[PDB]
RNA sequence: GCGAAACCACAGCCUGGGGGGCCAGGCAAAAUCAGCGGCAGUCAAGCGCGACGUUGCUUUCCUAUCAUACCGAAGCAGAAUUCGGUAAGCGUGGGAACUGAUGAAGUGUCGUCGCAAUGGUAAUUCAACUUAGUACGAGAGGAACCGUUGAUUCAGAUCAUUGGUAUUUGCGGCGCCGCGGAGCUAUCAUCUGCCGGAUAACGGCUGAACGCCUCUAAGCCAGAAUCCGUGCCAGAAAGCGACGA
RNA sequence: AUGUGGAACGGGGUAUUGUAAGCAGCUGCUGAGAUUAAGCCUUUGUUCCCAAGAUUUG
């Protein structure tokens, strides 16, 4: 579900639409009255038998596509069965298949009914039957792959969830100013208004915190959003960061906030929280400090400062839990059309002979050979010597 | 690019890695057409499948990927110079294209040299 | 992000259009005859064309609409384009 | 270019035509000829065919030496006068290879 | 410290050279590639793109340091005009014949001594001696003669690779009597001279290089300064 | 790629020829009539 | 990708530029597409575009009829069930179970047949007991004995669709 | 058998390669020619430098495989005109010079040597009586005129062969106003055009001719396209084959001369890959039609070395001077 | 040089229609040679049934595209994927006298020169560099255009470089062997393979029917591996021109 | 059907093999000898040839 890249789910009528659509186009669409009657049987036959193939197509890549609510994470597996009834949708996967198995059985049966073909009609008939008594059997399947659809645009919208890797919860106050922090720290940032749930959805937003990725998971206020924050926050290797609002400028109450604090307590165990102050700017919680693994961090929502500081600590209390010549190509001749010119790049004295050509060979030997520093030296010396020998 | 083209499939060819394998059947050839009259062949330089024939028990019968380093094929190479090596002879590489030999032994194809660098570094007496 | 650059040439009947998402295609828009077109200065990314013939003058600013017309993505997170706001007369 | 020379005809090796071959032990010997490649091939001395240039080397039948004119693994900088000399340094050593030889030649055939 | 592609791939080791005084760029890629290694350290040192013996493995197969820079037999003397065009007269250079010519995958050099090969040639040892001036140390990198390959050299720390012993390893930084640093490059990668580029006043990584690997190489080569 | 009558190979070649060699044949035939 | 994360999105990052201009335009145009894609269409594609067609004016009609009340060798080659087996009868020719629909309840729920009664074709028919239409087929009525009468011809269909004869 | 554009396989005609298509012009361009005539010497094989970007030999030193073709001063003898018709392109007048060689008059006979060689012998006399005759037939040119074509016949003396009749072309004059090419018609008469004011050894030839017989596969007319010249050489010049890299002159006809056609001591052109037609058959240069954009030609052309060894046998050397420092002093 | 015999209504072009002959067409020049869904029920359009509805179970050819080209639609960020349309051109679901080589003859004869009515066609896909680690995307992934370089197949030529043959009965050694020029052969070797309009879907502009609107009704633009012309192959042997004597 | 014309040889270059016969005390002659157009090249060298019969068409 979270990287599940499942083909969408078509009206079933539309589904039979290209189906029997394959049926017109792959199979050959004629069969001649003078034909052999084994040969004009699997006209209809092949036909059909690839259309139960093609029928099974479909099916299973729809079935393969569904995935095992079972083998999905206990925060995955229980948030999808809050978020649009996954016992029935298993239901209609149950649905899916034993009717395909029924699809099976009524095609095989119309195969062997079909292996015993006698005239051209009856087995037009018969191949009009076996196409639309499979047909009936997509049309009592009618309201099943509505559900999938959007499942599948409710799995497509459901992003990855990081819990394997060091997260941080953010759960409290709906909109108590530290979204705003959560929004100034992640990549991603969910909008948010003075309305209720406005934070309904979880938000996957990658961050890094001290050469380890932070992985920022939203959690709703507090229903459905609530629940499903609930169910997230049962099962993950995160840290709660329970903003409390000092001065009351989220819409509720700090005896409020820190008995529901009081009350998701037991899901807040086995984790260090963060009791942050929010709204700083703008008696009960004495009772919620007596747990003592709550950070308590105050934090002015209104002035918008002490976010990164509160990141330092619930981060390392997380670690204590656990031109160029590219430019001048460019405007040469552009990539792998301009030529570099390398008698530029020369430490030789003569900068014309630097840009001049050099004689590699010469006489049918190497001219870089028998080429020394000291050669003009050389060769005077030589000429003298050969002026020497002939006198 | 391309190289003389003389070595089929199913063929056995000198282990030359440090990987301990001596001998392997030559299994497939990598990107290679639907050549009629000519089989799927490949010179020092391209990607192939081989069952190793002789060698380690664990990479015997057991395929992975291989690059061929000493070409007893005339490889009329790109300066024109033709080159006879001794025979053919390689080195097996993983999937991704990691040479399973710490070192080489033997001659690789300068041609084969500048595709592969992981199995480069592994080489010191390149010829 | 990658602003689409525009160049009026041969008195703004040859339209240098380039940069289109950062493309390297060359987007050349040849005016129809007898309009001239001018990137209007009071409005940044406007381009006022203005002449006799309408039809001309439109199905020209529709060849524009169809020069950098995009392609190959989504049409709803890739949104920002040509358009024509204001068709009206010279008086 | 720096040209080659042969293995077993001991002539030089040019471009385009011949064949290069390295051994196990990283020896790269070059034939000049298809003779020479067959030489290689059946492993005859070079100093042991009379058609190669080792025999009438290693016989006396060839010039041994020649030092005239008093003349590289180091690059040095170029100079344009520098191989100017050196262009002309090839013809006058020429023409005293061409004496030298002609008189070597006359001691051999005497 | 610089984290990029070769182009191809995060070797970059392997395709381009760099010594102390001059940096050997290949020929026949992107200039982005050469422009990358010119803003680097084009102001301070040289960058040449050039070609070693029309191939593209310069990094590899041949060493160089600060005295100068020897390369392989089989290098175009056209190519030597040009490196003794592009490199200084101080810049050394050097043709060594030898059966191996991969001098950058098996021998490793630094500003005071050198690990060379234990297969390697006596007068080949000998001419790297006298070319690069580095006490030359003839012996295997973790059990391979492919010292480059199997570790990196530079003037302020040296990496090694993790496959080597502790024990071995203080051997061998004592050897070179520099800090190395028993880890590897392009996150875990096999490559560890051609992982990574390091010279005594920059360094360079590859594009699949660690966060931490790198952070471990600037460490071992007081490249945080 | 592309095809004989492929007018996507040929509409961005009409503006490669406009630049490139166009003018460098024009270089070409001028000093060619030259006598 | 939609409405969950991108609307909103595209909310704080506009929309295109004409995206009302286009969609009335083609809407406006759509009431004159409609006739050449049914002058133009032809073959069996134009047929299935007509069955919609022909389904849409149906379904149009109703409603506007609503809206208006609304404002007011010897071998057997044919199904059989189960010297004198002269013929042959195969194994997935033979049929055991019918799909029988009571006249009176209208209850199409398939049921074994537990006999032949009579086939109207031949006795020797009756004697090996083919399934054919119109037959008399003695089936169990302890779960809805009793007879009834094929109303489908099983041959051609491949199911046997009879409807009882009480 | 499929490539049934070439279909049906019947042997051609004219022994000459004959242009069918030239090359679309203007008149604002300058007068230039299109076509020329060649000669097959052989295949042959060079060395050169490549400044082609985004290669994988870029800046490196690559083998390429050539061809040498051997080309006479070619000599203009006169025009024909050509008016444009509902029927296709008529020739309207043919203008010819006053004098022809023999060569040339050879063409028109069959047996040059046993007639009369009575050839354009009138026709001299009503050039030396009246040229304004002649500027009749070229007033009714520059009047009626669309396409100007001139005549053209090789210098076959110049080229060693036992033809010593003349291959007669015509050359499509381009550029100008057509008052423009009659003018540099007749400001040429009778002389010789060179090769190298046709060419600028940076552009590209579609050449044309003949296939080989093969002793009906064979003889089959071809117009193969795209090979690039590298040389436009000078047979008076001896340092056509000695590039700047190889400086010590040498020529570029090998040593016993070249297989099946011998000694080269003219001009000539240094063409790419091959031609149809085997050794020594006239061969024909032309423009190109579109102007190709392909880097292979856009690139500037420098040589490093040529091979002059003795492709009679195996040779292994580049001159007869060079070969005797490397060998011995022989016994002669 | 000698020299049959079988066989022999008369015969000899194709398409369609009632075969060689008939009808209507394509055409037609001598003279020769070598290959060859159903059942039950409820309705109810309407003229006792009644439609759409509702309730019960069970070689070549042809597009009807399998990819490549191009777009449309989709929870289509990107990649990747699905559906639909044009599309059978080329690749990877079905159908089943012909080509060579001479040849007389209108043009007074011969020869050179081009002309062009028409007949056939051609290229093909794949991946590599930037352009990008960019736009986009929480991240992970990852655009596209232009430009450039490759590889595969096919087609066309080419025998310098490499290979094979010896009736070079060529050189040499012991009928045997080494070499074997030339010629021949080859993705065994090597070079090349293009473009200008018009269009399908589709997107448009203008603009009535229908005072609006409308990619349409008359017009008009962009627009496909699409078709037609360029180019490439041959030149009517009863098509033709200019010139030479 | 008289010319930097051609035919037959000779000479030279080029290549293939492989140091020739024989001499003297394996070495020097001897990288010599042989072959090279019969679909190699060149030729101021030598000799020879040539002033053509028949047919067709205006």
């Amino acid at each position: 579900a979270v990287f599940k890249n499942i083909t969408p789910i078509p009206d079933v009528n539309t589904f039979l639409d290209v189906v029997l659509s394959r049926t017109q186009r792959k199979t050959p669409t004629v069969i001649r009255s003078g034909f052999k009657i084994s040969r004009i049987r699997g006209f209809y036959g092949r036909k059909v038998k690839f259309t139960q193939d093609t029928i099974t197509e479909k099916l299973d890549s729809i079935l393969q596509e569904f995935p095992k609510l079972n083998d999905i994470h206990p925060f995955h597996a229980d948030l999808l069965n809050i978020l649009y009834d996954r016992d029935h949708l298993k239901i209609a996967l149950s649905q899916l298949s034993t009717a395909k198995h029924l699809v099976e059985n009524v095609a095989r049966d119309y195969i062997r009914l079909l292996k015993y073909g006698d005239s051209l009609y009856r087995c037009k008939q018969l191949k009009r039957a076996a196409l639309g008594r499979m047909a009936t059997i997509i049309k009592r399947q009618k309201s099943s792959l509505e559900f999938l659809e959007q499942v599948r645009q409710h799995l497509s919208r459901l992003p990855a969830i990081d819990p394997n890797t060091r997260t941080l919860l953010v759960c409290g106050y709906p909109n108590v100013g530290k979204s705003s922090f959560m929004n100034k720290v992640t990549r991603a940032q969910v909008d948010v208004q003075p309305y209720a749930f406005t934070t309904k959805s979880l938000f996957v937003g990658h961050f890094d915190y001290k050469y380890l990725r932070w992985q920022v998971i939203d959690t709703p206020g507090i229903n459905t959003i609530e629940m499903q924050s609930i169910t997230a926050m049962a099962h993950l290797r995160s840290a709660v960061l329970y903003f409390m609002d000092l001065s009351e400028m989220c819409g509720y109450s700090v005896a409020a906030q820190v008995k529901l604090y009081h009350s998701i307590k037991p899901l807040f165990a086995n984790k260090v929280t963060i009791l942050v102050l929010n709204k700083i700017d703008a008696e009960l919680l004495q009772t919620i400090i007596d747990d003592g693994n709550v950070k308590v961090v105050q934090t002015s929502c209104v002035q918008d400062i002490g976010v990164m500081d509160v990141r330092t600590t619930a981060c390392e209390a997380l670690l204590a839990a656990r031109i160029l010549a590219r430019d001048i190509e460019a405007a040469n001749g552009g990539a792998g059309v301009y030529n570099v010119e390398l008698r530029d790049k020369y430490i030789l004295q003569d900068p014309s002979w630097k840009y001049d050509r050099m004689p590699e060979l010469l006489d049918g030997k190497n001219v870089a050979d028998f080429v020394d520093p000291e050669i003009e030296a050389k060769l005077l010396a030589l000429d003298e010597e050969e002026e020497r020998l002939e006198r | 690019y391309r190289m003389t083209l003389g070595l089929p499939v199913q063929a056995i060819m000198n282990c030359a890695d440090n990987s301990g394998a001596k001998n392997l059947y030559i299994v497939s050839v990598f990107g290679t057409g639907a050549r009629l009259n000519r089989l799927p062949a490949a010179s020092c330089g391209d990607m192939v499948l081989a069952t190793v024939k002789k060698g380690k028990p664990d990479l015997r019968k057991k395929i992975m990927p291989a690059i061929v380093v000493r070409q007893r094929k005339a490889w009329r190479r790109k300066d024109g110079v033709y080159l006879y090596f001794e025979d053919n002879a390689g080195v097996i590489v993983n999937p991704k294209g990691e040479m399973k030999g710490s070192a080489i032994t033997g001659p690789v194809a300068k041609e084969c040299a500048d595709l592969w660098p992981r199995i480069a570094s592994n080489a010191g007496t390149v010829v | 992000h990658f602003p689409i650059n525009i160049n009026l040439t041969e008195n703004g009947t040859v339209v240098e259009i380039r940069n289109f998402l950062g493309e390297r295609i060359t987007r050349v828009i040849k005016c129809l005859p007898g309009v001239t077109v001018s990137i209007s200065s009071a409005v940044k990314d406007e381009i006022i064309l203005e002449g006799n013939s309408l039809e001309n003058v439109s199905q020209s600013a529709a060849n524009i609409k169809q020069i950098c017309n995009v392609r190959n993505k989504d049409i709803r997170k890739f949104l920002d384009g040509i358009y024509v706001s204001e068709r009206g007369n010279i008086e | 270019m720096r040209v080659h020379t042969c293995y077993f005809c001991s002539g030089p090796v040019y471009p385009g035509h011949g064949i290069m071959f390295v051994r196990n032990d990283s020896k790269v010997f070059r034939f000049c000829r298809s003779k020479c490649h067959k030489n290689f091939k059946m492993k005859r001395n070079p100093r042991k065919v009379a058609w190669t240039k080792a025999y009438r080397k290693a016989h006396g039948k060839e010039m041994v030496y020649d030092t005239a004119l008093a003349v590289r693994n180091v690059p040095v900088r170029y100079d344009r006068n520098v191989i100017a000399t050196t262009l002309n340094a090839m013809k006058r050593v020429s023409q005293v290879h061409a004496k030298r030889e002609r008189l070597f030649y006359k001691k051999r055939l005497a | 410290a610089l984290r990029a592609q070769f182009e191809n791939s995060n070797e970059i080791g392997v395709f381009s050279n760099l010594t102390n005084s001059y940096a050997l760029v290949a020929l026949g890629g992107s200039e982005n590639f050469y422009s990358v290694f010119e803003a680097e350290l084009g102001d301070v040192v040289p960058v040449v793109h050039t070609t070693i013996g029309g191939t593209r493995i310069i990094g590899r197969l041949t060493c160089g340091n600060r005295k100068g820079l020897l390369v392989p037999s089989s290098t175009t003397d056209n190519e030597l005009q040009h490196l003794r065009n592009s490199l200084p007269d101080p810049v050394k250079i050097q043709r060594v014949d030898e059966r191996l010519s991969a001098l950058g995958n098996i021998v490793a050099c630094n500003d005071y001594v050198a690990l060379v090969h234990p297969d390697i040639e006596r007068e080949t040892e000998e001419i790297i001696a006298d070319v690069l001036d580095v006490e030359v140390f003839r012996q295997t990198v973790a059990g391979n003669v492919l010292t480059g390959s199997y570790c990196a050299l530079s003037n302020q720390g040296a990496l090694v690779h993790p496959r080597t012993s502790i024990q071995e390893q203080d051997e061998l930084s004592s050897l070179l009597q520099v800090p190395l640093v028993a880890g590897t490059i392009n996150r875990g990668s096999d490559v560890i001279g051609a992982g990574l580029v390091v010279n005594d006043w920059c360094a360079f990584a590859g594009l699949d290089t660690t966060a931490t690997e790198l952070a471990v190489c600037e460490s071992i080569f007081k490249l945080q300064d | 790629t592309s095809g004989p009558r492929d007018n996507n190979r040929n509409k961005w070649a009409k503006k490669h020829l406009k630049k490139g060699k166009r003018a460098k044949n024009s270089n070409f035939s001028k000093f060619l009539k030259k006598k | 990708p939609q409405n969950e994360y991108i609307e909103e999105s595209i909310r704080k990052h506009g929309r295109r530029f004409d995206h009302e201009e286009r969609k009335r335009k083609k809407a406006a145009r759509e009431a004159h597409d409609a006739s050449l894609y049914a002058q133009k269409t032809r073959g069996i594609k134009a047929k299935l575009y007509q069955e919609k067609r022909r389904k849409e004016k149906i379904q149009m009609k109703k409603t506007i009829k609503q809206h208006e009340e609304r404002n007011a060798k010897r071998m057997i080659t044919k199904a059989t069930f189960v010297k004198y087996e002269r013929f042959i009868r195969p194994m997935a020719l033979r049929q055991k179970k019918a799909n029988v629909t009571h006249k009176e309840l209208g209850v199409t729920m398939q049921l074994p047949i537990i006999g032949v009664k009579k086939n109207p074709q031949s006795p020797t028919y009756t004697q090996l007991g083919v399934l054919t239409k119109g037959t008399v087929i003695e089936v169990n009525v302890s779960e809805l004995g009793k007879y009834a009468q094929i109303t489908n011809n099983p041959e051609l269909d491949g199911c046997v669709n009879a409807l009882l004869l009480t | 058998h499929g490539s049934l554009g070439f279909l049906p396989r019947k042997r051609a005609s004219r022994q000459r390669g004959k242009v069918k298509a030239f090359p679309k012009d203007d008149a604002s361009k300058p007068v230039h020619l299109t076509a020329f005539l060649g000669y097959k010497a052989g295949m042959t094989h060079i060395v050169r430098d490549l400044d082609r970007p985004g290669s994988k030999m870029h800046k490196r030193e690559i083998l390429e495989a050539v061809t040498v073709i051997e080309t006479p001063p070619m000599v203009v003898v006169g025009v024909v005109g050509y008016v444009e018709t509902p029927r296709g392109l008529r020739s309207l007048t043919t203008v010819w010079a006053e004098h022809l060689s023999e060569e040339v008059k050879r063409r028109f006979y069959k047996n040059w040597f046993k007639s009369k060689k009575k050839a354009f012998t009138k026709y001299a006399k009503k050039y030396a009586e009246s040229t304004q005759s002649i500027n009749r037939e070229l007033e009714r040119i520059k009047k009626y005129c669309s396409v100007v074509r001139v005549l053209a016949h090789t210098q076959i003396r110049k080229t060693p062969l036992a033809q010593k009749k003349a291959h007669l072309m015509e050359i499509q004059v381009n550029g100008g106003s057509v008052a423009d090419k009659v003018e540099w018609a007749r400001e040429h008469f009778e002389k010789t055009v060179d090769i190298k004011s046709t060419f600028e050894q940076n552009e590209m030839i579609d050449v044309i001719g003949v296939t080989r017989g093969k002793g009906n596969a064979g003889y089959m007319h071809r117009t193969q396209l795209n090979s690039k010249i590298y040389r436009i050489g000078a047979g008076d010049d001896a340092k056509n084959a000695s590039t700047d890299f190889d400086a010590t002159e040498k020529r570029i006809t090998p040593m016993g001369g070249f297989v099946r056609y011998g000694v080269v001591e003219n001009d000539f052109v240094m063409l790419n890959g091959a031609t149809p037609g085997p050794v020594k058959r006239v061969l024909t240069l032309r423009k190109s039609l579109l102007t190709h954009t392909s880097r292979k030609a856009l690139e500037p052309v420098s040589l490093k070395w040529i091979d002059t060894a003795s492709k009679f046998g195996h040779g292994r050397f580049q001159t007869p001077a060079e070969a005797k420092q490397f060998l011995g002093t022989l016994k002669k």
